[PDB]
């Protein structure tokens, strides 16, 4: 019985500690390519106004 | 409103031409290049004319306050002294938005014009008042 | 005598970073080299190159007098890596990284 607390914890952080690398790797990847769209410009945009 | 001679170099390419030299930034090049193009073709290489209508603007915006952007650069009793292409690119600005780069035009704009006439200048600042002898020495 | 080269002037300020403006087109500033910045008619605000950019922009980190930096401020080049004094006489010293000793109570690297 006190195995199984302990596996179920285990299992438990095991899971949640996956969960949140993942989540984790995500995040750096979206910031990498968030911060590559800051430095790529803006163009022209020349067209008639009047 | 505007001519069509504007018009074609407007909506044609420009940037990729040969100037006098190579400029640094980024949209506000054009900005400067477009001026360049302007008093080039057209109005027979007089540059001095768009270098007074920055001037001007200058006594303008004053006048107008600095919410001149929200108000058309072609209609407007206060801009009639302007050059038709100076409004033009004023403009294309406005429609860019970026109307706060304009002091990083002119400082562009006066460079190609002082390579092309080939003159550098050079900024002295003597005192609340200046003094003869010290001029003859500067 | 001796004139001071200047490249531009400040544009931005975030914290311990700026971004220059360059004055003209034809200048050229080094890469990791110290720059200067005008904070004021008498003290300077040493810098470093970190970034160079297609619009000429540099990147530049700041490391003295961060918070008399402003707007517009005059930016001045050395032209030179940055450097230490050093020799057996700084022992028994507390520095600053840029050299300055930190009270208490010729070479260059």
């Amino acid at each position: 019985g006190n195995i199984t607390g302990l596996m179920q914890l285990a299992d438990y952080t095991y899971n949640k500690t996956r969960k949140e690398l993942i989540t984790a790797e995500l995040l750096e990847i979206i910031g990498t390519m968030t911060a590559m769209h800051a430095g790529k410009k803006v163009g022209l945009k020349k067209t008639e106004f009047w | 409103v505007p001519s069509p001679k504007y018009i074609e170099i407007y909506q044609s390419d420009f940037s990729r031409n040969a100037y006098p030299l190579e400029l640094l930034g980024g949209s506000h090049v054009d900005f400067a290049k477009l001026l360049y193009s302007f008093a080039d073709q057209v109005e027979n290489k007089k540059f001095e004319v768009y270098v007074e209508d920055f001037k001007k603007l200058d006594s303008i915006i004053a006048e107008k306050g600095p919410f001149w952007a929200e108000e058309k650069i072609f209609q407007s009793p206060t801009f009639q002294g302007l050059s038709e292409g100076f409004k033009f690119i004023l403009g294309w600005i406005q429609s860019e938005g970026a109307i706060d780069r304009l002091e990083n035009v002119r400082l562009a704009y006066k460079e190609l014009v002082n390579e092309a006439r080939k003159e550098t200048t050079a900024t002295v600042i003597v005192a609340k008042e200046p003094s003869g002898n010290d001029l003859a020495e500067i | 005598l001796e004139a001071k080269q200047k490249i531009g002037f400040v544009h931005g300020i975030d914290g311990t970073i700026a971004t220059i403006a360059p004055a003209a087109s034809k200048v050229t500033v080094p890469y990791n080299t110290v720059l200067e910045i005008a904070v004021s008619a008498t003290n300077i605000a040493n810098a470093l190159v970190f970034n160079l950019e297609k619009d000429g922009s540099i990147g530049v980190i700041l490391l003295d007098n961060i918070s008399e930096v402003r707007s517009g401020q005059d930016v001045y080049a050395t032209g030179s890596l940055l450097k230490i004094p050093v020799g057996f006489h700084m022992l028994g010293k507390i520095i600053n990284p840029l050299g300055k000793e930190i009270p208490t109570g010729t070479k260059l690297g």
